[PDB]
């Protein structure tokens, strides 16, 4: 049985409030 | 409250008491009529001394602010001179309903509620507690609203067959009056060791449920407890806030209550040492244990039921609807959820 | 069987007593219950 | 119903019986005997129903 | 004047006045929350806090009770304006800061 | 003072302590039970 | 406790400023007070706002409540304190007037392209005037209006919100009535894309982690929140302004007992956005001021 | 029809299906078979509606018949019972009780 | 019916990214995720809403009573 | 307003349920606050249903033609000196001007009865008004002058406390309060929950399939895609719990789904960052009465006096041969009375 | 001109007891448009 592939890129879609996304 | 009946607006208007025309209400009965039909407080109609009735509907100011002096007006018949002239006005809080849900099956299924007025609803309002009379669910379910017609029928709506008057059920000797789901989850959490509160919290708990100009004062000023925790920082137990409940309430010349009981919490979830399994009630005070279904829902020689042999249904019916406030309160404040981790 | 019982009564000429909640409940007179097993009466002076 | 309306008149009894044709024929306001019920422009027949 | 605005409940009111709740119009926890805190910080308030009845009509349920050097009123005052006389500071703070960014 | 007052319909109030309950036996778990045992 | 030992050690400082929002942070305040500023800027913050909205006509698919309870959501770009607000006692005559109210239509007839690329999907090519965007609502002056809007016209702040669709033979106009008013009525006053505050985390190790339990425990976090020490070796915490309370770390066994996740009750962390009605420091101004006077309302007002 | 699942983790095809006979039970039981007891009561009731207990501590019909000479045999109302005999919770609180 | 004017948990407005989010997903081949972000939409519930629209006004605009 | 749900069941693209939405995606929230909540009950910020929050409408369609028979049926006005006030909520043809506001006994049609030389009209008979959207009429087979019309009728049905709501997961709750979406709980992320639904509602429910859609769909938002979320895909081993509770801890969130919360009222983080998601929720067609119905006086009866049923012509409610019995038990010879 | 046809979409306006038709198609089905008029609403 092939396992529930996850699909790939996951990336960072969330920061603390009043930040950007650059930080990364 | 428990004993409470939300009021739709869309209702009270339109639902109106045949009250009498004396002095003691002379006050009142003008004021309403001039607020006439569409207005509450007020009426709809002015039945004379000769039964002629006396529609305030297309009405205005005028009209009803004349025929509103005229409450006080002697009789032009000698024959119905013992008469005074009826008011209809509308049901106010001071008043009483009937409240029930077909299939109407033990006598639990039809009390009486106090009147109390709500703005802004679509539907009336019930608290849970009540639940279990009833057997209601709140999930599409209609109930049938009736208004007592004459001063007679009030007083048994009032004192046979209301609200708490059926504590125990005729079946066997059981409640029926208890708490449901937030409720037990809430109270619990709050009662445990792990709650610890200061001067702040402490007091504004106790008055966010307590209300003083409500139905129980017993001392035109609030008491309290003193800190179990003095220093280095002055805390309060939970434990300490149903006690802190627990004085306010009771008659102030009866001695705190006593009792032996326990709750359905083995002493194990609790870890080593932990007692709370057992609840020990012992003057007015909540020495040791935590507060269960057992305790605040429809269960037999639980401190609420307790409190009913020694102090009544009142002061016990009260003590629930009261505590539905601080409990729904403490839930705002802190939350309770459920997660994956669950 | 309302039609029936009612035959007993025409052919026995019963008097029915108005007592039994349920023969009251026509007539509109307050039930045997509670708050109709005993009266009321005012205690009013100046009768003598 | 009004609180103001009471009487001391009451029922206390309750008896079945027959009605003989005398006291009908005495009590009866009018006699009845003809089918239709209105004449040709909607009113009581006489003797109607 | 407006007279409706604030109205006190007599019926849980002392006479001596240490001890009093009223009724308030149009406010919510918006304000019973931050005047509540603020009554606290008056070392003669034995006890405070705000209750709402009902969620349904626009009331706020305040009580106070004191020790004794002053009434429900003046505590009340205390705070009532000790609160303004705070945000406005809240104002320049900030004021100044927006400034000189 | 616990006793039970005088007047009330107990009769009534019996018919109802049976009438009630007879809705939890709706379902089935040797002899006759349930409804049909309360109908003989 | 003195209002003076108060103003000398309360501050605020300034993260980022913008036009549309900013970063912030009030220090040594009480959460009870930050949280009234929040009610308020949301709920107590007046603005503009179409309200009533007469149908002169609508032959498109979009029915007309829906059509109209639309637009009375559309960002107004007007600076909410050069209009006065609406006595609800006058009948309708009496009640809208000029410095009172603000009237706004839009009357677009949509026809076929006879000159289309034959062979066209789009809308726009095959169609005249098919798609109705926001920039196409207009502003009629009123009087006293054709002086005091003469500077900032009326207009939405977001041109591109499209309203509504149509094929050639549909039409819509219909002027409608705008004014002010606050959030805690209908949202369609909210003056805010939502403005909200968070206490700042306070994260606090127990015990030295250094060696290779400095990369791995450095990554059990959001980026920069755990720098890794020189020589040390030994983490620490960088800006807790920048943690997400995945309360990763809480996951991987090792960790679960080195640190304690907590928070520092007087520190907020504000963040406001905006319609585009009001700038962002404005909103706050307005809100501060609000309570402000709320209270004065009070100390003036005698007992029953 | 053994479970080796479970409702967090996942149940098989297999196991589902015969979930579905079992959930189906109780509701093609307390549907398909309501019989109400409108009749029980009314049975009951109408037959003993007048029945009461009078000022000489009797159980009589409305008719005068008697039926009984005591209620339960010694009087005592259901409810004024639950802590008759709690002798316990009883000499507990004794100065409150009296 | 067509594009929700603000979002629904906050109020920012959202009704006019529709037309680009489309030329996002068409022209510069972006992904979902990645085209709802330099669009202005970063908490999930303003996202939301456009992720998972519905443009069925077309659907309609098919059936015009004013043509042949 | 309809959307596609992010948490799919891949089934769905290929039986083309995109061409005939259903759903609306919806921000869950797993807790218990306010306290209005319980019972299996739920919530609705206020700030969402004027934003438009699965508003929906009514459309009912009525047909006039006095064919109830030679014609004399004629639709217009005729020259008796009809009332007037019917040339506004009417044109002069006798059917209504398009897109009218009408309520009960409002005209609808305009017709001359030749042999009663008075012009009358078919007004509305619904509790409730209504807008007019169609003209619909229709001759016969060729001139068989008309005598068959009708129209539809647009009817607001804004989300009111009280309808039906409920997730592809039994999940049936009634609406108890439109809360403030000033007192709602905001989120560290500053998110005011769209629903509340009671983590009382589980335990005795067992639908621990919501549970997944939550992370499942909170996910695949923040990352841009459809959750797979056909019958059977995982087993015992590679659970959801796992496969997303990662793809949250990748996109940045809390593993389990957690997020942290504040309340509304006091503004203090509250005890547990409460665990909420996103669910594609239902709208439940008005399946309910509501209509309460008072009862001050009016219609009773020939043969009885008692007034009789109704509803929308004020019918008194009964009491019938049950409730007799509960007043009869207490001992209330008056209220029976 | 208050009249069109639901079919060929040809706009016209019936006199007394004319053809309750479409004078072009024969498709004995019709529709009255929507006059310029007015109704009353409101953003709620
Ligand atoms: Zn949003
Ligand atoms: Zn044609």
């Amino acid at each position: 049985r092939k396992d529930v592939p996850k699909v790939e890129g996951l990336k960072l879609e969330h920061f603390a409030t009043g930040y950007d996304a650059e930080d990364f | 409250e428990t004993n409470e009946i939300g009021v739709p607006p869309v209702f009270a208007v339109k639902l109106t008491y045949p009250e009498p025309v004396t002095a003691y209400n002379i006050a009142e009965l003008r004021q309403a009529v001039i607020n006439g039909p569409d207005k509450w407080p007020g009426a709809t109609q002015i039945q004379n001394e000769d039964g002629s009735l006396v529609s305030l509907i297309g009405m205005s100011v005028e009209q009803r602010k004349a025929l509103a002096n005229q409450l006080l007006t002697p009789s032009s018949n000698v024959s119905t001179h013992t008469l005074n002239k009826k008011v209809y006005r509308h049901i106010k809080n001071r008043d009483v309903v009937l409240m029930n849900r077909q299939p109407t099956l033990h006598k639990a299924s039809m009390m009486g509620h106090k009147v109390r007025v709500l703005p802004n609803e679509k539907t009336l309002r019930l608290h849970y507690a009540n639940t279990g009379a009833y057997n209601a669910d709140f999930d599409g379910d209609e109930m049938n609203m009736h208004f007592p017609q004459n001063e007679n029928a009030r007083a048994e709506a009032l004192n046979l067959a209301n609200t708490d008057s059926q504590y125990l059920t005729p079946t066997s000797g059981s409640p029926v009056r208890g708490l449901i789901q937030d409720h037990i989850s809430a109270g619990v959490w709050l009662t445990s060791k792990d709650s610890f509160f200061t001067r702040e919290q402490y007091q504004q708990y106790i008055y966010g449920c307590i209300r003083p100009e409500d139905g129980h004062t017993t001392r035109s000023k609030i008491v309290t407890l003193p800190p179990t925790i003095f220093k280095p920082y002055p805390l309060w137990t939970g434990k300490q806030i149903i006690t802190t409940v627990l004085l306010n309430v009771t008659p102030p010349d009866m001695p705190g209550i006593n009792l032996i009981s326990k709750n359905k919490i083995k002493n194990e979830y609790w870890g080593k040492g932990s007692l709370e399994n057992e609840v020990l009630f012992k003057d007015g005070a909540l020495l040791c244990g935590i507060l269960d279904k057992s305790q605040y829902g429809a269960s037999k020689y639980g401190i609420v039921h307790s409190l009913h042999e020694v102090y009544g249904p009142e002061v016990a019916a009260k003590v629930l609807s009261v505590l539905g406030r601080l409990f729904t309160n403490y839930i705002t404040a802190t939350a309770f959820t459920c997660g994956m981790d669950d | 069987t309302t039609c029936q019982f009612l035959t007993k009564a025409v052919l026995d000429n019963e008097r029915e007593q108005l007592d039994s909640p349920s023969a009251r409940i026509v007539v509109g007179k307050l039930n045997n219950v509670g708050t109709g097993s005993f009266d009321v009466l005012a205690k009013v002076p100046n009768a003598a | 119903m009004d609180i103001s309306k009471p009487v001391g008149s009451e029922i206390t009894s309750v008896d079945f019986g027959i009605l003989t044709a005398k006291e009908i024929r005495n009590l009866s306001a009018k006699q009845i005997t003809n089918p239709t019920v209105l004449d040709n422009l909607g009113h009581p027949v006489s003797g109607g129903l | 004047p407006d007279r409706e605005k604030i109205k006190l409940l007599t019926q849980a009111t002392s006479e001596d006045g240490t001890s009093a709740s009223f009724q308030i119009v149009e406010e919510d926890h918006t304000l019973g929350n931050a005047l509540r805190y603020v009554i606290m910080k008056n070392p003669d308030v034995e006890f405070c806090g705000y209750s709402i009845p009902h969620p349904s009509e626009n009331l706020l349920n305040i009580r106070i009770q004191t020790y004794g050097e002053t009434t429900a009123v003046d505590a009340l005052q205390k705070g009532l304006k000790d609160l303004m006389d705070l945000c406005d500071v809240v104002e320049s703070k900030f004021t100044e800061k927006i400034k000189s960014m | 003072r616990s006793l039970i007052n005088p007047g009330e319909a107990v009769g009534i109030i019996a018919s109802q302590s049976v009438g009630e309950p007879s809705t939890q036996m709706t379902l089935n778990t040797n002899v006759t039970l349930g409804i049909p045992r309360l109908r003989e | 406790w003195n209002v003076e030992k108060f103003k000398k050690d309360f501050e605020v400082n300034i993260s980022s400023l913008d036009a549309r929002e900013a970063n912030f942070d009030l220090i040594n305040i009480d959460t009870s007070i930050a949280n009234a500023f929040r009610r308020i800027m949301i709920s107590e913050v007046p603005s503009v706002a179409a309200e009533y909205v007469y149908f002169f006509n609508n032959t498109s698919v979009i029915q007309d409540e829906v059509l109209a309870h639309r637009i009375g959501l559309v960002p107004l770009k007007v600076d909410p304190d050069m209009l006065t607000w609406v006595d609800s006692n006058l009948p309708d005559d009496e009640k809208f007037t000029d410095e009172n109210t603000i009237v706004l239509s839009l009357n677009v007839k949509c026809t076929r392209n006879p000159d289309a690329p034959k062979g066209s999907t789009d809308p726009k090519e095959l169609y005249n005037n098919a798609h109705v965007y926001a920039r196409d609502l207009k502003f009629e002056p009123q009087g006293r209006q054709s002086t005091t809007f003469a500077d900032c016209p009326v207009v939405p702040a977001d041109p591109d919100i499209l309203l509504a669709k149509l094929r050639p033979g549909q039409e819509i106009s219909l002027k409608a009535h705008c004014i002010l008013g606050i959030g805690g009525d209908h949202a369609k006053f909210s003056p805010v894309s939502t403005a909200s505050y968070r206490l700042l985390p306070q994260i606090n190790i127990l015990q030295p982690i250094k060696g290779e339990s400095a990369r791995r425990f450095q990554k059990c976090f959001p980026p920069g929140v755990i720098g890794i020490d020189e020589g040390s070796d030994e983490a620490y915490v960088k800006d807790a302004r920048k943690d997400t309370v995945s309360r990763e770390v809480l996951r991987y066994e090792e960790f679960a007992d080195k640190v304690k996740l907590g928070r520092v009750r007087n520190h907020f962390i504000f963040n406001v956005e905006s319609a585009g009605a009001m700038t962002p420091e404005e909103i706050f101004f307005k809100s501060v001021r609000i309570l402000k006077n709320k209270a004065e309302y009070l100390k003036n007002c005698p007992i029953t | 029809g053994y479970v080796k699942g479970r409702f967090y983790s996942g149940i098989k095809p297999q196991e589902y299906y015969f979930h579905c006979m079992a959930g189906r039970e109780g509701l093609i039981d307390t549907a398909v078979k309501t019989s109400r007891s409108g009749y029980l009561q009314r049975c009951l009731t109408k037959q003993l509606e007048g029945v009461h207990v009078s000022y000489d501590n009797s159980i009589r019909d409305a008719d005068g018949t008697l039926v009984q000479f005591m209620y339960g045999g010694d009087a005592i109302d259901i409810t004024k019972e639950s802590h008759m005999t709690q002798f316990e919770f009883c000499l507990d609180n004794y100065y409150a009780l009296l | 019916m067509i594009v929700p004017v603000r979002c629904f948990s906050c109020g920012k407005v959202v009704g006019d990214k529709w037309e680009s989010y489309l030329n996002l997903l068409q022209e510069d081949e972006l992904d979902e995720g990645t085209a709802l972000s330099r669009l202005g939409l970063k908490r999930y519930c303003c996202r939301r809403m456009i992720l998972t629209h519905v443009d069925l006004i077309e659907k309609f605009l098919r059936y015009n009573p004013l043509e042949k | 307003t309809g959307q596609t749900p992010i948490v799919k069941a891949n089934l769905y693209d290929d039986y083309g349920m995109d061409n005939f939405p259903n759903g609306f995606n919806a921000v869950v929230a797993v807790i218990s606050y306010t306290g209005y909540d319980m019972d299996d009950a739920m919530i609705i910020n206020k700030s969402a249903d004027e934003r438009g929050f699965g508003y929906g409408t009514m459309y009912k369609t009525e047909k006039v033609d006095l064919a109830l028979n030679p014609i004399t049926q004629h639709f217009g006005f005729g020259n008796d000196e009809w009332p007037k006030e019917w040339l506004e909520k009417l044109d002069e043809d006798g059917l209504p001007y398009i897109g009218t506001y009408v309520e009960e006994g409002d005209p609808i049609c305009a017709y001359f009865d030749d042999t009663l030389n008075k012009t009358k009209i078919k007004t509305y008979h619904s509790s409730e008004p209504a807008y007019i959207e169609e003209v619909n009429l229709i001759g016969d087979e060729k001139f068989q002058e008309l005598q068959t019309v009708s129209i539809k009728y647009r009817i607001r049905r804004t989300p009111q406390i009280g309808d039906k709501f409920s997730s592809r997961h039994g999940q049936k709750g009634v609406c108890s309060r439109k809360w403030p979406t000033i007192d709602m709980p905001f989120s560290e992320t500053g998110i005011q929950p769209d629903i509340i639904i009671n983590p009382h509602a589980f335990p005795s429910r067992m639908t621990i399939g919501m549970f997944v859609e939550s992370l499942a769909g909170k996910a695949g938002a923040l990352h841009g895609i459809a959750q797979d979320s056909t019958p059977w895909i995982f087993n015992e081993d590679d659970t959801p719990a796992d496969y997303f509770g990662e793809q949250l801890a990748k996109a940045g969130y809390n593993y389990h789904g957690n997020e942290p919360m504040y309340s509304g009222a006091t503004g203090e983080e509250l005890r547990a960052d409460i665990y909420v998601g996103v669910v594609y929720y239902q709208r439940l067609r008005h399946m309910v009465n509501d209509k309460f119905q008072v009862r001050s006086t009016g219609p009773v009866n020939s043969l009885t006096m008692q007034p009789v049923k109704g509803r929308k012509r004020h019918g008194g409610i009964r009491v019938g041969e049950m409730e007799r019995d509960a007043l009869i038990g207490h001992g209330t010879s008056f209220l029976l009375q | 001109l208050k009249y069109i046809c639901a079919e060929c979409s040809s706009k016209l306006s019936l006199s007394r007891t004319d053809a309750v038709r479409c004078k072009d198609c024969g498709h004995r089905i019709l529709l009255k448009a929507r006059t310029k008029r007015l109704v009353q609403f409101e953003a709620r």
